[PDB]
This record gives structure tokens, C-alpha cells and sequence, in this order.
């Protein structure tokens, strides 16, 4: 119902997890490099041992504190 | 793990200007030689391909050869051309003239010891260094007579390193040099001693690739030099981010050279689909498995069907499960068993790496190393034959100073390495 | 006896620290010490078309199958 | 707030997308003048050259103590 | 017994909310790619 | 080294010497004997069971 | 009392990130190494001490080390969330890999890095009053892996001496595979497994893959999946050391129990109640229950069937709720079946534990919330099959000499090929005959 | 009570900068020579006494003399920061340097300054009433610093007597190098060294280098960070002298239980809690932990692996918060270690010293604040691998002669090379002599 919602009156309320920067505490802003205008930046920059590391000790990954784009995370 | 270029000859140099463009843009190296990136994964390996110059700066590690600077004068002035060294820029006074011998032996010992100067002082920078990486054509004049004195001279100098080159060969409709068949044949012979790993590319599959695959309607030898630069940045990509399974030259030549001898591969690439197409497919590891073993995305005239395989090599580039991998790999040996050679019990190499090309959500680059590779040096040994038997164009190298017995003991050597692949196609457990 | 856990005089090499056990051995296996370096050889003189690359005489490597590592004084595991 | 203004949607330039296969708008073979340069010459002759700026940073650290900033600091027979 | 029965429950919830999540985070990456291809297609009609 | 205790306004906390230690550990120890000798004079046997 | 890890290359470290998130998760320490200063429970209590050591400063450091001869794992765990909980100094990294060759491991590469591993080890032995064994964590397909685990076995087993070593280890999968040279590895490997550990465990990623299909509803998985699975079997069985109960093990009962002859030291792992949040509120988890589930091959984390080999001893780990008379009670009804069978030189064929903390659950994790659960290790001659296919590998490619140069290159004999294959053919022809009946008497 | 520190030639002037900068900053004395008003020291308090001497209105002196034949250095410390805490007279320099010759320093230059240094040092001796012995810094590859160093020791050693001599002495690093004649220099002053000196500690730069990359994490070290280290040193052997402990240990003992013959007088340095901030607030540091410390040979202050060679006497000195029954345990686990060994005719293999005062910290980022610290002075037969590196270089420059007419130029015999090479031959036979098992009762 969330993927192919139609024309039903009982829609899927979202969640207010999932945004395209990728962050629910932060809005968006213009990137350094002009090519990257239409990336998400913040989810591809992550490398996977960093994101278990990061979102282990939480049941929701929009708990998580903020990657922050740094060498050691924010 | 430091690894430093060399391009040579005009395809050289106009495919290094693309490759360092599509570096530049992965580490975020603005034009005018400043990082302006936007995560810390790209500053914490650039020095892997930049050494790093004063407030701010990086500059890239490559040396440039050729004998006119008309395509070094062009990239020089080129959008990117400033990021280079000035004292990197080495050249003669007159032309290769598409001749080997005058390649090697004339301007080439000329030239030399001030490119082998360049490539010392840069490799002792390095604190652990890697293989050298060479780009350049077979048929050509400088880019093979000075590519191989250049290579002979590397492996005499570190014999302990890696020794790669990446090699563009005459398509088997339409030569572009009437002299072709001797340029490859030497060349050929030199790289079969001194090379560990050679890649080949055609142009006629390049050119079917832009006419059937992309459907572009005017394309460039820009696009071209891309989808190069796109499989030769794709085989390096995880010695310079993270994964969950790393791989690196060393390992990929361990699994894919049975033989020493046998160290000629075909290259592949998988995410190609035009425009129009992109809405109907959405990208998957099936996907990207099934067009890397289509035809339409591989980058040679010969076709596996002919042969089988000894071995072959999948670096996945992208946030995506191993399982997948590992059962789309699984699946594609069990259902075509007949092309893979049956006394290796697994043929395919997997590795996974976490970030892809900008732009892509996930991407593959496919190495193979197939037989049928023997036809093409068969075809060229026919054609050498055919010149040489008539004396046809071979005054020119014997002025230049040649022996004739060097052309019977290349023409030898290919003729025992399509030997040796025949033998090996044909093996049996008995 | 070389001396022993040192940061000196093994630049270029895969070591991290050099000799830890204290035994008679180089600090690595890629050689630390070469015959010439940056100074770069005569390359020039070195090349005839008279003395031509034969078959089967190319330069031994470890890829090619000749254990390089047995020439050197460097102590392998037993 | 969080999706692209639609500043960057609603006009054409070809500095958005990154360099690819098939993306031949902006290079040579289409430019107006295709004249060819001597710029190496020019350039060993020593009459011509490239020289971009750079960059530098002056912040100072911020979250020092006071022993560090003492530290910071300490870097006539008159009766 | 009680406590386990609750913190077995909002576990459950829990991993419900992450299931819808990724669903929704499928049809974003959709979007990235669709932007490009606009823009690519304009750049040419204007070429031609 | 600062003092394990707070509010102890000698800046060399630690400056254990012959004459530091004769000068500070005379009286507190003496201190301490007396406190010991004339505190055990008056024993409470009562208190004591009790106590237990 | 404690136990001290030791983790080599891709695999053992990244299983090991899996390991210390739960442990720390399990005991209460954060991930920056300090308790919180608010949580008064009331009793300090010891339990940290067997993967634990405090710095006076009152951090807690575990009791680790992480070997790789490439920097790029060391280094994303340098840079991560967990970066102040370990010493620097444990994090060790060389320069570049072993490039899959057991040989270039073995001779070239691992003989430089090995003494500052055995400084490391040298460091943590001296921090301790109880130690009683080491945990190794390795596979035996890659090469530095293979050749770095190997010597440093040969060196901790001549140093040491009795103590204890005990090995988890990732063994090539019977279709399921990820280089063309493993067998070369795995057989070079079980010399050095079969002389220098005193039991060893063996695991297959195609069985855990099918185990997180199967009763996970995962279509997807990833190594961090496989990795908290096998942190979850290593906190089973070190968790009786660590909690109270009713019949405490130690290392050396287990070792006593588990292993009848002293090269007969390969076991077989399983664990019961994976199962998913959803799945939970269907069906009640008695002890009987899993204890019925231990024993199917549907459970098993080897690629291997049981059926096809006789047990010789079974040592179940009972953690949670449980009441030793309804251990006594399933274990009674496990021995009517005909399907298991034990050797008939060995009666009782069991060994029981019982510890009464149960099983942590993870925030991002995948396992429901249970209140109890078993694991179980048992010796079967079935694992003759699982060597067998490696030797016949080993047979196809070796009779071509198909790869042989790189290993005679970086310094191996071609003779130590034929060793190696005939010692393995002597440990198949071992398990033939131990499960050989008895029919002297006749 | 009191000491004497002579300071000669380049190296020996900047560590007696550091040194007395760390002897003011653990006092307290202003760099005006005064005492602060505020601080709780006392006016009655005599642990200064050791180093320092009033003139009656409560300045503070210092008991050195700097020596140097060049004015550079010692004008820098004329112009520095403590201008006004050395007596003018005390700074004593030259017109130009000894060249690196031996012979220049020696016989030619060295001669006219050397009665003013013993004017000078008398003039010291006579305002002491406890006098115990002269420390003295210098480097042996240096001209000035061997010549000078052997004359003035022959002349003191004359006209002093019995007093004690103890050497801190910079040797030519075995592969790290300055100057060419660093090995004729070296062996030429060994000789000196030998006759005239009680106990002989040997420093080597490289030593110190290594300890600064490999356990601080110092980038880029300078000497500096070399000289507070030995300056840490000093402080540690002199504080037995000036805190209340329950171990005491005087000058005389050093000598008495370190030294068995009296030729056999070149010991082995070693300091143990080297460590940054941020690795110190990784670990704990007991006293059995620094214990172990000292003995690894990663720790040593001197390029040589004492694993080659048998001790004979060991000397440990414990300051701050130490506990007897540590001291003990640590010993015992030190004599139960296998790779340790002990000469046979040396049973009882060990002195002690406990005292309260824990090492004081120099503002920088060159160590850690700990309460406490370990300092090992310890004699061994691996030094004779220490001469052996210079003899092969002194033999290779001398198979060709390459620079000695320099040296007889400046009036020294060709004789000299030959009788010193074989001197300190016998040194190394000695050691292999002293070192031999016996194997008489047989
Ligand atoms: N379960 C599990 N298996 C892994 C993991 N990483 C690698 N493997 C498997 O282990 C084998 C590869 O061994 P590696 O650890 O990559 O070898 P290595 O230790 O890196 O040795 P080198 O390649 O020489 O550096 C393959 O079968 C992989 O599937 C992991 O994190 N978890
Ligand atoms: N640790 C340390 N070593 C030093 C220092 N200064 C010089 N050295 C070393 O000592 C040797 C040089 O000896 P010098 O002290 O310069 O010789 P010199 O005493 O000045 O003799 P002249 O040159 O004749 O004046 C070299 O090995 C230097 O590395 C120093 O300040 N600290
Ligand atoms: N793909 C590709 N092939 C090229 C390019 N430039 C030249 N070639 C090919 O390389 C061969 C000519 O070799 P060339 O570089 O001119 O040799 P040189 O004269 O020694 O530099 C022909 O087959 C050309 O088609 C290029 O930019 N891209
Ligand atoms: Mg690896
Ligand atoms: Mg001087």
C-alpha cells in the first residue's frame, strides 16, 4: 500500500523516518562541489562497519546521532 | 600503497587527461588543484594517487611522455591541464613516424634516461610502493617501442613490485596503421617476457558499444577514453576506500594467472543502457550479473563461446548484500558449465567495495581470463607472415638497424604461447 | 648483530619496525639496500639492436616462479 | 525542506552532472576555435606560466584552559 | 514475566517502523536517479 | 601533583622532605598516641556488651 | 576466570566488532569505556573481570588484540565509535597483505609482524591471576589468515605450553566459495589446526546464510548478521564463567568431557532459539522444546548432517530460566530416538550446564527476546564427509601443478603439497576406524 | 649529601639546561634564584641542599660548571632565560673548537682551559661539607668532548682521589650518524673512559629517537625532548638522596652492588613509565607492570638487546607510591622469566630502593603525570656487542689510513690507533672471559 497507494481513501501515513538528505534534524544545503547538487550525499559517504557501529545500539536509525561527514563521527 | 602512472603516445595522454578528470572528481580536487570536498572518506586515501602541495593543494602522480608535445601542448591548455607538474612534461624534436624500431632505438635511447630519472625520483617518494600503471596502444610508434624500453627498464630496476599495463589493440575489420602487424608483434614479445598482467580493449568494441548499447547520437573519443577511464579507475577502487572484502592487485593476479605466461585478460563493464531504456530495468545484483555477461558490455571483438574459461574476477562497487553475490556467481557456473575449464573447481572471484561512482548506485567491472584470446594473436601472426615472407615494408627497420632474427624470435614466442593456450583448452582429467 | 626494534634505515620497505627478535636478518624482504637508486643507471649505452631480446630471457621474478627471496640474506620461517 | 529547491530544477546547465560516458555537451570537436597552441615552448622559454592561488586558515582552537592559554603566553638596579 | 511481555512488544513495534522505513527510502533513491535523466534529456534537445 | 583532598590552598602538596615530615608528622602522631593512651583509660565492660 | 582474545585478518576482526559491542551491551560498560556515574545498582559486582581489566583511571579496556597485515580494517576501527574503549597499542596493522598465499604468510610477511603480536600477548598474560585459556578467531581461506594464524599457533603452543587454545574457525563452504586457491590454504592450514589446538570449532557462511533464511525472515543478509550470531554462540559458552547458576563448567571440564582421544578434537555448533519477533508470539520456548532443536541438522552452523556419522560426546549449554529436572527430563527423551545414535564404547553421552542470565538482545539485532536458550558442541565422525571434499579438490587441481609457482616462488618446497595431503588422508582414515564397531570379541 | 655536575662540549651543556630546568621546577626555586613567599616549602627545608647552596640573603646557586670551547652555546645560555641564577664565573668557554680530533682537544686547545676548570671546581669543592661524588655529561664522538672529557677526568682523578665518578655518556649511534671520525674518536676515548671512571652509564641518540616515535607519539622529536628524558633520569637516581623513603639507597651502594669487578663497570639504562597522556589514561600502571617494563628492551636508553648476554647485578630504584610487597612480587616474577638470565656466581641478583617522592613533571608534552616511576641501572655481558660495531667501522677506516694524519698532525703518535683498538679488545675479552660458565669442578 506504501509503494502503489492508488486511489485507496486508507492511505499509509509516512513514518517521517526516510528523508533525501538523509538526516531528520538537519534541512538542506547547497554542497560544496556543483556536481553533487543531486546526491544523497550523507548515505552514500558512510562505509558499512561505521553504520552497524553507529546504529547498533538503537532500534531505529533516526535515533542515531548524525553522521556529521567527519573522519571521527560527531 | 603508492601506485604511479605513465602514459605514453597520443592515445596515452588523451586518455590519462580523462582518467585524471574522473580522479580528481572522486577525491574532490576542484580544477584549480584545491580540495573542496564534502566527507573525509575522500581526503583519507588521496594519497594514493595525489602527493599533496602547500596550503591546500594536491598534485597527481604522473609522468608524460611523447615525442611531438602536440597532445601534451593540448592537455596542457585542456579545463584540468594545470593540475600537472610542469617538470612531468618530457619530449623530443622529432616523430616516432608509427615506427617501432625508431621508437625504441633512435629517440627512445635519446629520451630515456630523463624518464627513467622522473620515474626513480618518484618512486622513492613513496613509503611503500606499488605497481606502475602504463597506458598505451600496440600499433602505434612511440607509445609501443618507448612503452616497452620503458617497462624493460622498470622491471630490471624493481623486479619485486607489480608490473601492469593497460593496452589498446588493432580491431580485425579496418587497421587504422598499415604497418600494425610488426609494432604488435614486438611489442607483444616484450610484454609476454617482462609483463605480470596485461588488459586489451578494442576500438571497434567501443565504437559497438556507443552505436548499439547507448544509442548516443554523435559520440567523441571523450566518451570512449570515459568508458576506459570508468573500468581502469573501477579495477583500483577498493585499494583506495573501504569494503567488507578487500582486494588488491597482487590478489587479483594470484587468482587469475594460472601459468605466467598466460597473463592476457578481457575487460568488461556492466551498468551501459540508454536513456530511453533506464526507466523499464531498476538495478539489482542480477541485473548487473546478467549484463556482465552480456555480450553488448564487453569490451573485445572475441567471443567466449569459442573457448572457455580458466578464470575471471568480479569487483562489486556499492552498498549491497554478499549472499547475492555469492548465489548469482554460484548459478551462472552451474548453468553454463561447458565454458568453464572443469579442473578448477571455482573460477570466479568475488570482492565487494562500499562506494561507487558518482551518480551510479551500484557498478561492476568484470576481468576474464579466456582462450579465445588465442585468435587474435593467431590473425596477427598471419598477417606478420604475409608481410614478411615479401620483404613488405621492412627496409624501413632494418635501416633503423634491426636484425632480421628478431622478427623470427617474436614471431616464435607468439607462436608458443597460442601453442600453450591450445594445449591448455584442450586438457582432460582422463 | 643488527641492531634490534628500530625506526632507521628501512624506508621503502614493508616494515613497520625492524627486528624485533634481535636475530641476523635484513629489516625486510624487498631489498632495503640496492645497488642504485635514485641516481638512475646509463640506459643509453645499454641498448644495440645487435644484443636483442631472445626467447625465454626475460627477467626472473617471484610471479614468474624463481625464488628471488633465496638469493638475499634474509632469514625465512622455519 | 529537506528535497532540492526547484532553483536548480527548473533551468538547464551542464555543470550538475558529473563527467560520464555520453555527457559530450561541453568539450572539444563543438568549440568555435580549433586552433592549436605552442604552449610548452612558451612555457620552457620561461615567458608564460600557470600559478593558481592557495589557501590558508587562521582559526584559533577553541576549549583551551587555563594552563594552555598560560602556556600560549609564555611562548635597572633600582632598589 | 509482565516486563518481558512489554519489552517484547514494543520490540515488535519497533522492527514494524524499520520495515515501513526502507519501503520508503527505495522511491528517494528513485528520485536521485530521475533528476539526472531530466536534465540530461533537456541539455540534448537544446544541442539539437 | 594536586592534593587527593580538596581545599587545600598549599600549592607543592606533595613535598615529603626530612624536615616536612619531621615538622608535620611530629604532632599528629603524637596527637594521635595521646588521644589513644588517655581514650582507652576509662574501659566501659557494660558499653561494651552492649555494643557486641 | 578470564580469557583472552585474539583476532587475525577480515573475518576475525570484523566477527570481533560484533563480539565487543555485545559484551559491552551484556556487562553495561558504553562505548567510550565508562560506566554511568548515575547507575547506583546497588552491588559492584565482578562479572566484568573475565573480558575485562580496569586502567586505575577507572575505564574498562577489554582483554583483545586485532591483527591484519593490511591497514584499512585496523584503521575503520581506530576511526569509529568505539575508538577510546581499546588500547592503541592492541590495534596493530602492517603494511600490505598476505595476497592469498598461505606461503607468503607463513614465511615472507607474518615473520615480520609476529613478535610485536607476541609483545601484545606478553602484556595481557601479565595482567592476569586466572587465565585460563585463549579464544582464536580466524578463517583458513585467506592467506595471512592461514599462514599468520598457523605460526602464530606454533609460537603461542612452544612458548605456553599447557594452556589452553581454542579456535573458532570460518572453513571453506562445500559449493559456496569466494577464491579459486582455497583448497591449497585448507590443506596447508590443517596440519598446523590438527598439531597446535586443543579443540577447534568449524563453521560454513552457507549454513548460517540458510539458518537466517530459514527461520529469520531475512532475504537479504549481510556479514553482520553471521558475526552477531557467532558473538552470540561465544557469549553462551564463556557465560558460565561469568553468572551464577546451578552446575557451573569451566574450560578445562569442557575440554575434559568433549574430546576422547587427543587428535580427535574437531566439533560440531548449534544454537536453538533463532527466531524472529513475530515468530515469538505463536509459540511457547520450553526447555524441551529447544532442546528438540539443537539435535535437527536444520539447526546446525556446519554444513554437514549428522545422520550420516555416530556422536561421541554432547555438551549442551543450558543460559535462562531453566530447571535441571527439565534438562533431566529432555535429555531422557532425547536418547529414545533411533535416528541418534552414539559409538557404543560411550554410555553417557552427555554433559549439562546451567546458568540463570539470559540471553542479551541487541537494539538493531534480528533474534527476538527469549527467556531462555541452549547451545550446544558435539563430536561426530560425520565430519570424515567434510574433509573428503577438500582432499578431492586438492586432487583435481594439484594433479596440473595449476597455481604451484606463486607458493614455490615465495618460498615454499613443492614436497610440503604431498605432506600435507597425506597427513589429512591419515586424519579421514582416524575417523573411519574410531567409529569402527567393536566385533573383536566375536 | 651534595653533587657536582660538570657539563663539557655541545650535548653535555644542552641536557645541563634541561636537567637544570627540571632540578629548579621540582624544587620550586624562581628562575631569579629567589623563593616565592606563597608556596609552603619553608625557609627552614634542606632537600634543595643537594643542588643548591644560599648565600645568606636566600638566592639560590647553582653547584655546575659548563664547559665548552666554542662561546656559541654557552652564550645562548648567557642570553637565555636563567641569565641570572648561574655565577658568571661558572660559564667558562674557549675561542674555537677541538675540530672533532681527539688530538686538537687533547693535546693542543684542551691543555690551556683545563687549570681554569680545576680553579673553578675547587673553588665548588671547597664550599661543600658532603660532597659524594661528580656527575659529568658529554658526548665521546665529539672533539672537544672526548679530549677535553679524558684530560679533565685524569686531572680530577689525580687531584680528587677517592671521590666518586659517575659517567653519562653519549656514544656514536650504530647506524644513525653525524660526523666521519666518530669511530676513531669513540675508541680513543674508551681508554679514558676505562681508567678513569667508577660506573659508566651509555646513552646512544638512537635509542632515545626510537623511544620518542615508538611509545610517545612524537611526529618530530628534537633533542629537546632527548635531554628532558635524561634529565627525568638524573632526577630519579638523585632523589633517593633527597626524599624520605623506606628503602634508601646512597651513592656508595650503586657502585657496591652493581659493580663486581673493577673493570667490569659499563651499565645498561633503562627507564620505564616513557608513555603519552593519551596512551597513560589508557592503562593502569601498577608497580609490577613498570617492573616488567624495564626489562624489555624497547625500553632502554642504550642500542643494545640485553637477550644476547647474562646479567650480573641489577639496581632498581622504585620512586613515589610504592608498596614493599610489589617490589617483591615483581623481582620474583622477574627471576622466574625464562628469556632472563642470570650469571651462576651471581645469586642474589638484585638491589632495591623505595622512595616517596613520585617523579615530577616538566610542563610539554614529553610525559605523562604518574604518582609513580622505576629506574634500572643494570650491568651485562651484551654490551661487548655495543664496541664490536665500532671496532668493524674503526677497522675499515683504518685498513686504509683514511684520515690519521690529521691526528698525528696535532701530535699524537700513529701508535695510539693500535694500542687503543687492542685495549678495547681486551674489553670485549673480558666480557667474554667474565661471562664463561664454570665448568672447573669437573
Ligand atoms: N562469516 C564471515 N566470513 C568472512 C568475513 N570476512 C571474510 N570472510 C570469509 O573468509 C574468507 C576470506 O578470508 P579473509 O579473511 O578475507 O582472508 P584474509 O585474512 O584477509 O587474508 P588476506 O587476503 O591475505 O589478507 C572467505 O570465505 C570470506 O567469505 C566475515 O566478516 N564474516
Ligand atoms: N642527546 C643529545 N646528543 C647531542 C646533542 N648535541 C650533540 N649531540 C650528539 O653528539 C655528537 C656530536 O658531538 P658534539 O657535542 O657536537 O661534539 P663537541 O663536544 O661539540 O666537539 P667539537 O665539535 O669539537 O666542539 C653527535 O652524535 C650528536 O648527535 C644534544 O644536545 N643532545
Ligand atoms: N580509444 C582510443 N584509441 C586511440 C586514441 N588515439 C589513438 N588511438 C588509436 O591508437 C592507434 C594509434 O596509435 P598512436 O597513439 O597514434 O601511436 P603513436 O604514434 O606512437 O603515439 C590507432 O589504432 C588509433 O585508433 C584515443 O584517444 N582513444
Ligand atoms: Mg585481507
Ligand atoms: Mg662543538
Amino acid at each position: 500500500r506504501i509503494a502503489h497507494p492508488g486511489n485507496h481513501t486508507d492511505r499509509i501515513p509516512p513514518t517521517g523516518g526516510s528523508e533525501y538528505n538523509g538526516t531528520v534534524t538537519e534541512p538542506w544545503c547547497a554542497p560544496a562541489a556543483v556536481d553533487n547538487t543531486y546526491l544523497r550525499l550523507p548515505l552514500i559517504y558512510e562505509s558499512t562497519t561505521h553504520y552497524q557501529q553507529r546504529t547498533g545500539r538503537y532500534y531505529t536509525e533516526d535515533q542515531a546521532p548524525p553522521h556529521g561527514m567527519s573522519l571521527p563521527p560527531k | 600503497r603508492e601506485i604511479v602512472c605513465v602514459q605514453a603516445g597520443q592515445c596515452g595522454n588523451q586518455i590519462g587527461s580523462k582518467f585524471w578528470e574522473v580522479i580528481s572528481d572522486e577525491h574532490g580536487v576542484d580544477p584549480t588543484g584545491t580540495y573542496q570536498g564534502d566527507s573525509d572518506l575522500q581526503l583519507e586515501r588521496i594519497n594514493v594517487y595525489f602527493d599533496e602541495a602547500t596550503g591546500g593543494r594536491y598534485v597527481p602522480r604522473s609522468v608524460l611522455i611523447d615525442l611531438e608535445p602536440g597532445t601534451m601542448d593540448s592537455v596542457r591548455a585542456g579545463p584540468y591541464g594545470q593540475i600537472f607538474r610542469p617538470d612531468n612534461f618530457i619530449f623530443g624534436q622529432s616523430g616516432a613516424g608509427n615506427n617501432w624500431a625508431k621508437g625504441h632505438y633512435t629517440e627512445g635511447a635519446e629520451l630515456i634516461d630523463s624518464v627513467l630519472d622522473v620515474c626513480c625520483k618518484e618512486a622513492e617518494s613513496c613509503d611503500c610502493l606499488q605497481g606502475f600503471q602504463i597506458c598505451h596502444s600496440l600499433g602505434g610508434g612511440t607509445g609501443s617501442g618507448m612503452g616497452t624500453l620503458l617497462i624493460s627498464k622498470l622491471r630490471e630496476q624493481y623486479p619485486d613490485r607489480i608490473m601492469m599495463t593497460f593496452s589498446i589493440i588493432p580491431s580485425p575489420k579496418v587497421s587504422d596503421t598499415v604497418v600494425e602487424p610488426y609494432n604488435t608483434t614486438l611489442s607483444v614479445h616484450q610484454l609476454v617476457e617482462n609483463s605480470d598482467e596485461s588488459m586489451c580493449i578494442d576500438n571497434e568494441a567501443l565504437y559497438d558499444i556507443c552505436f548499439r548499447t547507448l544509442k548516443l547520437t554523435t559520440p567523441t573519443f571523450g566518451d570512449l577514453n570515459h568508458l576506459v577511464s570508468a573500468v581502469v579507475s573501477g579495477v583500483t577502487c577498493c585499494l583506495r576506500f573501504p569494503g567488507q572484502l578487500n582486494s588488491d592487485l597482487r590478489k587479483l593476479a594470484v587468482n587469475l594467472v594460472p601459468f605466467p605466461r598466460l597473463h592476457f585478460f578481457m575487460m568488461g563493464f556492466a551498468p551501459l543502457t540508454s536513456r530511453g531504456s533506464q526507466q523499464y530495468r531498476g538495478l539489482s545484483v542480477p541485473e548487473l550479473t546478467q549484463q556482465m555477461f552480456d555480450a553488448k558490455n564487453m569490451m573485445q571483438a572475441a567471443d567466449p563461446r569459442h573457448g572457455r574459461y580458466l578464470t575471471a574476477s568480479a569487483l562489486f562497487r556499492g552498498r549491497m548484500s554478499t549472499k547475492e553475490v555469492d548465489e548469482q556467481m554460484l548459478n551462472v557456473q552451474n548453468k553454463n558449465s561447458s565454458y568453464f575449464i572443469e579442473w578448477i573447481p571455482n573460477n570466479i572471484k568475488s570482492s565487494v567495495c562500499d562506494i561507487p561512482p558518482k551518480g551510479l548506485k551500484m557498478a561492476v567491472t568484470f576481468i576474464g581470463n579466456n582462450t579465445c584470446i588465442q585468435e587474435m594473436f593467431r590473425r596477427v601472426g598471419e598477417q606478420f607472415t604475409l608481410m614478411f615472407r615479401r620483404k613488405a615494408f621492412l627496409h624501413w627497420y632494418t635501416g633503423e638497424g634491426m636484425d632480421e632474427m628478431e622478427f623470427t624470435e617474436a614471431e616464435s614466442n607468439m607462436n608458443d604461447l597460442v601453442s600453450e593456450y591450445q594445449q591448455y583448452q584442450d586438457a582432460t582429467i582422463e | 648483530a643488527p641492531p634490534t626494534a628500530s625506526t632507521f634505515g628501512f624506508h621503502g620497505t614493508s616494515a613497520v619496525v625492524a627486528n624485533v627478535g634481535g636475530e641476523n636478518t635484513e629489516p625486510s624482504v624487498h631489498p632495503a639496500k640496492k645497488p642504485t637508486g635514485t641516481f638512475g643507471r646509463e640506459a643509453s649505452s645499454s641498448v644495440n639492436p645487435s644484443k636483442f631480446l631472445k626467447k625465454n630471457e626475460g627477467v626472473g621474478t617471484a610471479s614468474r616462479g624463481v625464488p628471488i627471496v633465496d638469493a638475499t640474506k634474509f632469514v625465512k620461517a622455519e | 525542506e529537506h528535497d532540492v529547491p526547484v532553483k536548480y530544477i527548473r533551468t538547464l546547465d551542464a555543470r550538475l552532472l558529473p563527467p560520464r560516458v555520453g555527457h559530450n555537451w561541453l568539450d572539444a570537436a563543438f568549440r568555435s576555435v580549433q586552433g592549436k597552441p605552442q604552449q610548452l615552448e612558451e612555457e620552457f622559454r620561461g615567458k608564460r606560466a600557470f600559478m593558481p592561488p592557495g589557501v590558508y586558515d587562521h582559526t584559533p582552537p577553541e576549549g583551551l584552559g587555563l594552563t594552555a592559554r598560560q602556556l600560549m603566553q609564555a611562548l635597572d638596579g633600582r632598589p | 514475566k509482565r516486563k518481558f511481555l512489554e519489552d517484547r512488544a514494543r520490540q515488535r513495534d519497533l522492527l514494524r517502523r524499520r520495515r515501513f522505513m526502507e519501503v520508503e527510502e527505495e522511491r528517494r533513491w528513485a528520485q536521485q536517479d530521475n533528476l539526472q535523466l531530466r536534465m540530461a534529456n533537456a541539455l540534448e534537445r537544446q544541442k539539437e | 601533583v594536586t592534593a587527593l583532598d580538596q581545599e587545600s590552598v598549599g600549592m607543592p602538596a606533595v613535598y615529603k622532605s626530612r624536615y616536612n615530615l619531621v615538622e608535620k608528622e611530629g604532632p599528629v602522631r603524637r596527637e594521635r598516641t595521646t588521644l589513644m593512651l588517655e581514650r582507652g583509660k576509662t574501659v566501659d565492660k557494660k558499653q561494651l556488651r552492649d555494643t557486641l | 576466570r578470564e580469557a583472552i582474545c585474539i583476532h587475525i585478518g577480515q573475518a576475525g576482526c570484523q566477527v570481533g566488532n560484533a563480539c565487543w559491542e555485545l559484551f559491552c551491551l551484556e556487562h553495561g560498560i558504553q562505548p567510550d569505556g565508562a560506566m554511568p556515574s548515575d547507575k547506583t545498582i546497588g552491588v559492584e559486582d565482578d562479572a566484568f573481570n573475565t573480558f575485562f581489566s580496569e586502567t586505575g583511571a577507572g575505564k574498562h579496556v577489554p582483554r583483545a588484540v586485532f591483527l591484519d597485515l593490511e591497514p584499512t580494517v585496523v584503521d575503520e576501527v581506530r576511526t569509529g565509535t568505539y575508538r577510546q574503549l581499546f588500547h592503541p597499542e592492541q590495534l596493530i596493522s602492517g603494511k600490505e597483505d598476505a595476497a592469498n598465499n598461505y606461503a607468503r604468510g607463513h614465511y615472507t610477511i607474518g615473520k615480520e609482524i609476529v613478535d610485536l603480536c607476541l609483545d601484545r600477548i606478553r602484556k595481557l598474560a601479565d595482567n592476569c591471576t586466572g587465565l585460563q585459556g585463549f579464544l582464536v578467531y580466524h578463517a583458513v581461506g585467506g592467506g595471512t589468515g592461514s599462514g599468520l594464524g598457523a605460526l602464530l599457533l606454533e609460537r603461542l603452543s612452544v612458548d605456553y605450553g599447557k594452556k589452553s587454545k581454542l579456535g573458532y574457525t570460518v572453513y571453506p563452504s562445500p559449493q559456496v566459495s569466494t577464491a579459486v586457491v582455497e583448497p591449497y590454504n585448507s590443506v596447508l592450514s590443517t596440519h598446523s589446526l590438527l598439531e597446535h589446538t586443543d579443540v577447534a570449532a568449524m563453521l560454513d557462511n552457507e549454513a548460517i546464510y540458510d539458518l537466517t533464511r530459514r527461520n529469520l525472515d531475512i532475504e537479504r543478509p549481510t556479514y553482520t548478521n553471521l558475526n552477531r550470531l557467532i558473538g552470540q554462540v561465544v557469549s553462551s559458552l564463556t557465560a558460565s564463567l561469568r553468572f551464577d547458576g546451578a552446575l557451573n563448567v569451566d574450560l578445562t571440564e569442557f575440554q575434559t568431557n568433549l574430546v576422547p582421544y587427543p587428535r580427535i578434537h574437531f566439533v560440531l555448533t548449534s544454537y536453538a532459539p533463532v527466531i524472529s519477533a513475530e515468530k515469538a508470539y505463536h509459540e511457547q520456548l520450553s526447555v524441551s522444546e529447544i532442546s528438540n532443536a539443537v539435535f535437527e541438522p536444520a539447526s546446525m552452523m556446519t554444513k554437514c548432517d549428522p545422520r550420516h556419522g555416530k556422536y561421541m560426546a554432547c555438551c549442551l549449554m543450558y543460559r535462562g530460566d531453566v530447571v535441571p529436572k527439565d534438562v533431566n527430563a529432555a535429555v531422557a527423551t532425547i536418547k529414545t530416538k533411533r535416528t541418534i545414535q552414539f559409538v557404543d564404547w560411550s554410555p553417557t553421552g552427555f554433559k549439562c550446564g546451567i546458568n540463570y542470565q539470559p540471553p542479551t538482545v541487541v537494539p538493531g539485532g534480528d533474534l527476538a527476546k527469549v527467556q531462555r536458550a541452549v547451545c550446544m558442541i558435539a563430536n561426530s565422525t560425520a565430519i570424515a564427509e567434510v574433509f573428503a571434499r577438500i582432499d578431492h579438490k586438492f586432487d583435481l587441481m594439484y594433479s596440473k601443478r595449476a597455481f604451484v609457482h606463486w607458493y614455490v616462488g615465495e618460498g615454499m618446497e613443492e614436497g610440503e603439497f604431498s605432506e600435507a595431503r597425506e597427513d589429512l588422508a591419515a586424519l579421514e582414515k582416524d575417523y573411519e576406524e574410531v567409529g569402527a564397531e567393536s566385533a573383536d570379541m566375536d
